[PDB]
C-alpha cells in the first residue's frame, strides 16, 4: 500500500508521459529562434555601417 | 565466401533440422552453405531420424556423426570419459571441411549447455577448434536453462561447468531461453501450447538474418568480422541478447501497419527478448540491428535517434554513437507450416549490456544451494573430476559479476 | 593535357565514384568542344577501383556505365576490414596498396602532364578510410609537387553508423592534416538535410546523395574541360583559399537546388544563386558558418553570364555580412566563370568556403573520442593489431591543437 | 513478484520526470545578452548616421 | 516600378485572395498555367508591381497565403488560378487557434510568424522600391486576427516609411458567427490604430444587401462577396498599373485623406453595380456614376455616413473620361448636400481618373469616404466588449494562456479615447 501511494505522487509529479520531450524540444526550438533572430540583428548592423 | 555450421546434442541438431530446412528452402548466392554442416551426438536416436527421413538423400552420408551411448545429462561423462573417444573423429572431419573451403569466415556451433553433450563436448570440441584455428570467428548460439521453467535437475552444475570454456573459447555468444521463447510464442504468436518445433523455427529466423549480409546484396552490408568490434567491447564481454521483430501471426499481420519507426520500438522492449532478463535494470554498451528487405537508410537513422532520446532505457556514459545498423535487400522467406506470416522488412536486434549479469547471478544461489551438501557430486567425480573444478567454476562465475559491476559504473 | 585519375576506396568511394563517372561521361558525350577537353578523364576512363569486399565490384559492373572500366583497374583484396582501421591501415593494406601503386603508376604515366590525383573516400570505415590514407601517402612521397583532392564524408553523433567511428576519423585526420593538398569535407546529415529542406525528397537513398557529391566534383573541375572567361585550375583555388599550410579542410555547396514541384516557379540569375550559395542551410557539412568567420570563400559559375554581375555580387555579399569575415583579409571573395553549363540546367554555381566554424566538428568529435579513450573501450581490437597506446595520445593532440588554430585565427 | 513489479515502474517514472538542462539554459541566457548588446549597438550607430 | 506585395491570413483572407488574383490575371491576360497570352502593349509594360517573369514566360504572382489550417491551402490549389502560386510562399501551421485571438496572438503566433517573416522579407528585397504591402484579413477570427495582427506590429517596426493596406471584415451583431467576436474586435483594433497606416473597414451586412437588392443575386455563395471585394481592391491600385490623365498612388491618397494620424479607418463603394435586368437599361456617364457611387445603400459597410459628417473623400475613376465632368461632379455633390461634409475643410473630396476600365465594362468608379459615423461601430462592439467583461465570462482561455487584466482595460480605455476623439473632431 505505501510503495502504491508513492507510485501514484510519484506519477503525478511527472507531470504525464509526454511531457519530458515537449519541453526538451520546446527548449531546442527556442534555441534556433534566437540564432535566427541573431543574425538579422548582424545584418542590421553591418548594413548600418557601410 | 563460406560459413560452415556444427551442431551438437539433442537440442543442436533439432535446432539445425529447422535451420537447413529455411537454408533449402531460401535458395552464387548459395556458396555459402552448399551442405557445409556436421550433426553430433552421442545418443543415435536423433540422428538416424534425420537418416530417414525426408533429407536423406540431401546430407551426405559421413556427415551425420553418431557415438554408440549417451552422456545422460553428465558434463564429465560428455567431456572426459565418452567424449575423449567421438571428438577426435569429428574435428578430423571439420578440418577436411575447411580445406573444400577457401574464404572461411568462420564456424557457428548449436549447442545447449544443460545437457552433457550439449555442454560437455561442447567445450571440448571448442577447445580444440581454438587451437587449431585461433583466429577464425565461431559464432555460439547457446541456449541456457531458464530460471523459472525446467526440464532437469542437475542442470545448474553443467551451466555453471560449461560457461568456464564459453567464456574464452567463443567470440560471440548469443544467449537464448526457453521460457522467454515461450512467453514470445504465447504473447505474440498467440500459440497457448507450443512444442520445441515452433522455438525451433524462429530460432533460425536469426540466424538467417545475421548471415543474409554474406549471401545477398544490401545497402549496408555487415560480415561476421563486422560483429566482432562492433559489439564486444571487451575481450571477455561477450554475451549477447537478441530480439526479432515482427514476430507476428498470419491474419494480426494484415491487420498492422509495419514500419521501420515501430519495430525499431518494438526490438527495444523487453516484451520480445529472447532471454529471460530484464534490460530496464541494466545499460545498454552497444546495440546492433539487422534490417532485411524494404529499408531505405533514413528511417532506420530516424529510428535510432528516438531511441537515444528516450529514457524509458539508458545506455553506458562511453558510447554516444551506441549502435551498428546494417540493411540487407532480401525480404525473409517462410517456410509451410510455419506461423510467422510474410513481412517486407524485419529486424533481428543483438545488444550487449549489464542486464546479463542477474542472470548470472541467478544462476549461481541454485548451484551454490546444491553443491554446499554435495549434491550428486558423486556422479561427477567417479567419471572423472574432483571437488577442484567445481570449486574453480564456482569462483570464475563470482569473478564475472564483479567484472559486471566494474564496467556498469 | 593537364590530367586527373581518379581513385575510389571503399564501399563508400566506390558508388559516389560510380554516380561520378556517369556524370563526367554524360557530359562529355554534337558539340565538338566535348571532344577537345576528354583527355583529363579518359585514354575508358581513367579511373582505379579498390576495396575489400567483392560485393562492391560487382555491383559496380552490374549497373550501367559498369562495363566499362578497365577490369585491370579493379585492384582488389578478398579478406575484408570490418570497419577496423588498424586491419585497414596495417594488415590488409600492406598486401594490396602495393597492387595499387602499379596500378595508380601506370595511370599516372600514360598521360603526359599530371594536374592532380583525385580521391573519394570515408573517415568511418576501415577499409575506405584507414587503406586510402596508407595510399594517399604513399603517393605523397613519389609525387609532391603534383595535386590532390580527397572527398571525404565526416560522421556526425547524427548519423551514427557504426559504433568505431570516432576512432576512425580521429586517426583518419591525423593523416590528412598532412598528406593531402586540399579536402572537402562532407557528412551525411546535412545531406540528409539538404533533400529534405531544399530538395523536399521523401526517400532519399544513396543514389540522390551519391549524385549529389557527384555535382559538386564535376563542377570543380569544369574549368580544365572547357573554355571560359575566367578560368581557375585546381592550384588557383588551392592558393586563393588556403592562408596556411595546415589549414585546408573546406565546406562546400552546390546550386541550384530545387524541388520538382517548384522547377518552372523559379528564376536562375547570378543573384538567385548568390542568396542560395551563401545560405547557411545550404552548406553539405553540419557545421553552422555563423558560429565562426569566414578566413575565404571561392565561387565557381558555369554558363553564358555578364561577369560585372559577378564581381558586383560577391561584393554584395562581403559588405552586407560584413562581421562574419576575417579582418586582416579585405575581399575574400575568388570568383571563375566558364562558359558551358551541366547538361539539363542553364547556369550553375559551385561554392567552397574555408571557415572557422569547422572547428566545431573536430572538437565533436574529440569529446567522443575522449569519452571511449578515457576508459579504453573497444581499444584490445586496435592494440592486439599493431598500434600502441601512444597513437591515440598522437590523434589527440593533433585534433586538439588543430581547432586551436582555428579558434586562434579567429 | 507484484512488489517487484510496482517497484520497477516507480522507477521508470522517476527516471522520466523532466530535469532542468543545465547546458542549454545558460545558451539561452548567454543568447539574450549578445542580442540586447547589438540593441544597444544599433541605436549608437543610428545616432552616428543622422 | 513601385512593388505591392500580397498577404492572406485565415481563411476569410485566403479565400478573398485567390478570386483576387484570378481577377488581375485576367486583367493583364495571363492564362492560369502562368503565360502571358496578352495583345495590348499597356498590358506587359506594368506586370512588375504584382508579379516576377519566372522561366519562358511564367508569371507568378507575388502573393503570400498564411493560416493555420490545411483545410484553407488545398482549396486554394484545388480551383483555377491554383497552380499559379509558388509552393514556397505557402507559409503553414497546423494546430490552429480555434477563435482564440489569444492563440492567435501569443500561443500559435510565437512558432509561425518568423517563418512567414522570412517569406515576407524575402519578397521585399525581391523588388527594387517597394511601395507598401497588402494584408487581407478577418476581425473576427483568431487566425486571421491575431496571427496577422502580429504581422503587422512586426513589419512596421522592421519597414516603417513604407505604405501599408489592410482590408479587414469586422464582426456585427446581425451577422454574428462565433461567439467571442467582442473579444476579437476590440483588441485587433487596438492593435490596428497604432500599427497600420490605413485600413479599410468591411463587414458582411453591407455584402449580404448589396447582394440583395442591387445585385438581385437569389444565390450569393462566398463566391459572389469576394468577387466584389476584389473589383474593390483593384481599383485601388489601378493608378500603379496603367497611365491616365490624374494619376493617384497610394502614398497621395494617404496624405491627401488622413487629416489626423490615428483616423485611418475608411468606408468604401464601388460602381457600376448593376443587375442583369437592368445591365441593359442603364447609360454609363459621370453623374449617372456618381450618384450611385455617394449612395448610402451602396456603401460596403454598414455604417451609414448620414447618420454623420464626411471628413474628407476620395475617388478613382476608371475609363475614357472628361476630368471637367470629374470635377464638376465633386463640386455639385458637395454643394446641394451641404451639411453633410466636414467645415473646416474646403473641397473634402480628391479625384483621380485611370485611363483603363475593367475588362467587360465601359466606364467604373470607386468610392473611398472618411467619414465620422464610424463610431457607431466601435460603440456597437465596445458595449457587447464591457458587457462581457464585467463578469468575465470566456476569459480563462485569455488569461491562462498570457492576457491579464490591464490588457482588456488597456483596450476599453483606447477605445473609448478613439470614439471620444472622433466625436471631437466631428
Ligand atoms: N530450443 C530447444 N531446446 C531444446 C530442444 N531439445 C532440447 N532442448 C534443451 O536441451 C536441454 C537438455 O539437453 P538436450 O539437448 O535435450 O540433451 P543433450 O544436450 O544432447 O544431452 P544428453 O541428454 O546427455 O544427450 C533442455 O534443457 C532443453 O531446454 C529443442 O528442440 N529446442
Ligand atoms: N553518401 C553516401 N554515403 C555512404 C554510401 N555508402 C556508405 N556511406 C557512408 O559510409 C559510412 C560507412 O562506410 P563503410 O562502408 O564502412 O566504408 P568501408 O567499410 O571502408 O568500405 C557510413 O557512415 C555511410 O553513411 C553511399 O553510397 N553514399
Ligand atoms: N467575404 C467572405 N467572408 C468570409 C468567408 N468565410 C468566412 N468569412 C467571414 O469570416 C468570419 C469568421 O472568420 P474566420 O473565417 O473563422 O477567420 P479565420 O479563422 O481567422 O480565417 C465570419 O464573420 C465570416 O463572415 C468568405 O468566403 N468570404
Ligand atoms: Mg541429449
Amino acid at each position: 500500500s505505501e510503495m502504491g501511494s508513492t507510485l501514484t505522487t510519484t506519477r503525478n509529479n511527472m507531470g504525464g508521459i509526454f511531457s519530458a520531450k515537449e519541453q526538451s524540444t520546446a527548449v531546442q526550438k527556442r534555441i534556433k529562434l534566437l540564432e535566427n533572430r541573431l543574425e538579422k540583428a548582424y545584418v542590421k548592423y553591418n548594413q548600418s555601417i557601410t | 565466401r563460406e560459413v560452415i555450421s556444427i551442431h551438437i546434442g539433442q537440442a543442436g541438431i533439432q535446432v539445425g533440422n529447422a535451420c537447413w530446412e529455411l537454408y533449402c528452402l531460401e535458395h552464387d548466392a548459395f556458396n555459402t552453405f552448399f551442405p557445409r554442416c556436421i550433426f553430433l551426438d552421442l545418443e543415435p536416436t536423433v540422428v538416424d531420424e534425420v537418416r530417414t527421413g525426408t533429407y536423406r538423400q540431401l546430407f551426405h552420408p559421413e556427415q551425420l556423426i553418431s557415438g554408440k551411448e549417451d552422456a545422460a545429462n553428465n558434463f564429465a561423462r560428455g567431456h572426459y570419459t565418452i567424449g575423449k573417444e567421438i571428438v577426435d573423429l569429428a574435428l578430423d572431419r571439420i578440418r577436411k571441411l575447411a580445406d573444400n573451403c577457401t574464404g572461411l569466415q568462420g564456424f557457428l556451433v548449436f549447442n545447449a549447455v544443460g545437457g552433457g553433450t550439449g555442454s560437455g563436448l561442447g567445450s571440448l570440441l571448442l577447445e580444440r577448434l581454438s587451437v587449431d584455428y585461433g583466429k577464425k570467428s565461431k559464432l555460439g548460439f547457446t541456449v541456457y536453462p531458464s530460471p523459472q521453467v525446467s526440464t532437469a535437475v542437475v542442470e545448474p552444475y553443467n551451466s555453471v561447468l560449461s560457461t568456464h570454456s564459453l567464456l574464452e573459447h567463443t567470440d560471440v555468444a548469443v544467449m537464448l531461453d526457453n521460457e522467454a521463447i515461450y512467453d514470445i510464442c504465447r504473447r505474440s504468436l498467440d500459440i497457448e501450447r507450443p512444442t520445441y518445433t515452433n522455438l525451433n523455427r524462429l530460432i533460425a529466423q536469426v540466424i538467417s538474418s545475421l548471415t543474409a549480409s554474406l549471401r545477398f546484396d544490401g545497402a549496408l552490408n555487415v560480415d561476421i568480422t563486422e560483429f566482432q568490434t562492433n559489439l564486444v567491447p571487451y575481450p571477455r564481454i561477450h554475451f549477447m541478447l537478441s530480439s526479432y521483430a515482427p514476430i507476428i501471426s498470419a491474419e494480426k499481420a494484415y491487420h498492422e501497419q509495419l514500419s521501420v519507426a515501430e519495430i525499431t520500438n518494438a526490438a527495444f522492449e523487453p516484451a520480445s527478448m529472447m532471454v529471460k532478463c530484464d534490460p530496464r535494470h541494466g545499460k545498454y554498451m552497444a546495440c546492433c540491428l539487422m534490417y532485411r528487405g524494404d529499408v531505405v537508410p533514413k528511417d532506420v537513422n530516424a529510428s535510432v535517434a528516438t531511441i537515444k532520446t528516450k529514457r524509458t532505457i539508458q545506455f553506458v556514459d562511453w558510447c554516444p554513437t551506441g549502435f551498428k545498423c546494417g540493411i540487407n535487400y532480401q525480404p525473409p522467406t517462410v517456410v509451410p507450416g510455419g506461423d510467422l506470416a510474410k513481412v517486407q522488412r524485419a529486424v533481428c536486434m543483438i545488444s550487449n549490456s549489464t542486464a546479463i549479469g542477474e542472470i548470472f547471478s541467478r544462476l549461481d544461489h541454485k548451484f551454490d544451494l546444491m553443491y554446499a551438501k554435495r549434491a550428486f557430486v558423486h556422479w561427477y567425480v567417479g567419471e572423472g573430476m574432483e571437488e577442484g573444478e567445481f570449486s574453480e567454476a564456482r569462483e570464475d562465475l563470482a569473478a564475472l559479476e564483479k567484472d559486471f559491476e566494474e564496467v556498469g559504473a | 593535357m593537364r590530367e586527373i585519375v581518379h581513385i575510389q576506396g571503399g564501399q563508400c568511394g566506390n558508388q559516389i565514384g560510380a554516380k561520378f563517372w556517369e556524370v563526367v561521361s554524360d557530359e562529355h558525350g554534337d558539340s565538338d568542344l566535348q571532344l577537345e577537353r576528354i583527355n583529363v578523364y579518359f585514354n575508358v576512363p581513367r579511373a582505379i577501383l579498390m576495396d575489400l569486399e567483392p560485393g562492391t565490384m560487382d555491383s559496380v559492373r552490374s549497373g550501367p556505365y559498369g562495363q566499362i572500366f578497365r577490369p585491370d583497374n579493379f585492384v582488389f583484396g578478398q579478406t575484408g576490414a570490418g570497419n577496423n582501421w588498424a586491419k585497414g591501415h596495417y594488415t590488409e593494406g600492406a598486401e594490396l596498396i602495393d597492387s595499387v601503386l602499379d596500378v595508380v603508376r601506370k595511370e599516372a604515366e600514360s598521360c603526359d602532364c599530371l594536374q592532380g590525383f583525385q580521391v573519394c573516400h570515408s573517415l568511418g570505415g576501415g577499409t575506405g578510410s584507414g587503406m586510402g590514407t596508407l595510399l594517399i601517402s604513399k603517393i605523397r612521397e613519389e609525387y609532391p609537387d603534383r595535386m590532390m583532392l580527397t572527398f571525404s564524408v565526416v560522421p556526425s553523433p547524427k548519423v551514427s553508423d557504426t559504433v568505431v567511428e570516432p576512432y576512425n576519423a580521429t586517426l583518419s585526420v591525423h593523416q590528412l592534416v598532412e598528406n593531402a593538398d586540399e579536402c572537402m569535407v562532407l557528412d551525411n546529415e546535412a545531406l540528409y538535410d539538404i533533400c529534405f529542406r531544399t530538395l523536399k525528397l521523401t526517400t532519399p537513398t544513396f543514389g540522390d546523395l551519391n549524385h549529389l557529391i557527384s555535382a559538386v566534383m564535376s563542377g570543380i573541375t569544369c574549368c580544365l574541360r572547357f573554355p571560359g572567361q575566367l578560368n581557375a585550375d585546381l592550384r588557383k583555388l588551392a592558393v586563393n583559399l588556403i592562408p596556411f599550410p595546415r589549414l585546408h579542410f573546406f565546406m562546400v555547396g552546390f546550386t541550384p537546388l530545387t524541388s520538382r514541384g517548384s522547377q518552372q516557379y523559379r528564376a536562375l540569375t547570378v543573384p538567385e544563386l548568390t542568396q542560395q550559395m551563401w545560405d547557411a542551410k545550404n552548406m553539405m557539412c553540419a557545421a553552422d558558418p555563423r558560429h565562426g568567420r569566414y578566413l575565404t570563400a571561392s565561387a565557381l559559375f558555369r554558363g553564358r553570364m555578364s561577369t560585372k554581375e559577378v564581381d558586383e555580387q560577391m561584393l554584395n555579399v562581403q559588405n552586407k555580412n560584413s562581421s562574419y569575415f576575417v579582418e586582416w583579409i579585405p575581399n575574400n571573395v575568388k570568383s571563375s566563370v566558364c562558359d558551358i553549363p551541366p547538361k539539363g540546367l542553364k547556369m550553375s554555381a559551385t561554392f567552397i568556403g574555408n571557415s572557422t566554424a569547422i572547428q566545431e566538428m573536430f572538437k565533436r568529435v574529440s569529446e567522443q573520442f575522449t569519452a571511449m579513450f578515457r576508459r579504453k573501450a573497444f581499444l584490445h581490437w586496435y592494440t592486439g593489431e599493431g598500434m600502441d597506446e601512444m597513437e591515440f595520445t598522437e590523434a589527440e593532440s593533433n585534433m586538439n591543437d588543430l581547432v586551436s588554430e582555428y579558434q586562434q585565427y579567429q | 513478484n507484484v512488489l517487484n513489479k510496482q517497484r520497477d515502474d516507480t522507477t521508470d517514472a522517476s527516471r522520466l520526470t523532466p530535469g532542468e538542462l543545465s547546458e542549454e539554459q545558460a545558451y539561452i541566457q548567454q543568447l539574450q545578452d549578445e542580442m540586447k548588446q547589438i540593441d544597444e549597438e544599433l541605436v549608437e550607430a543610428e545616432a552616428k548616421n543622422r
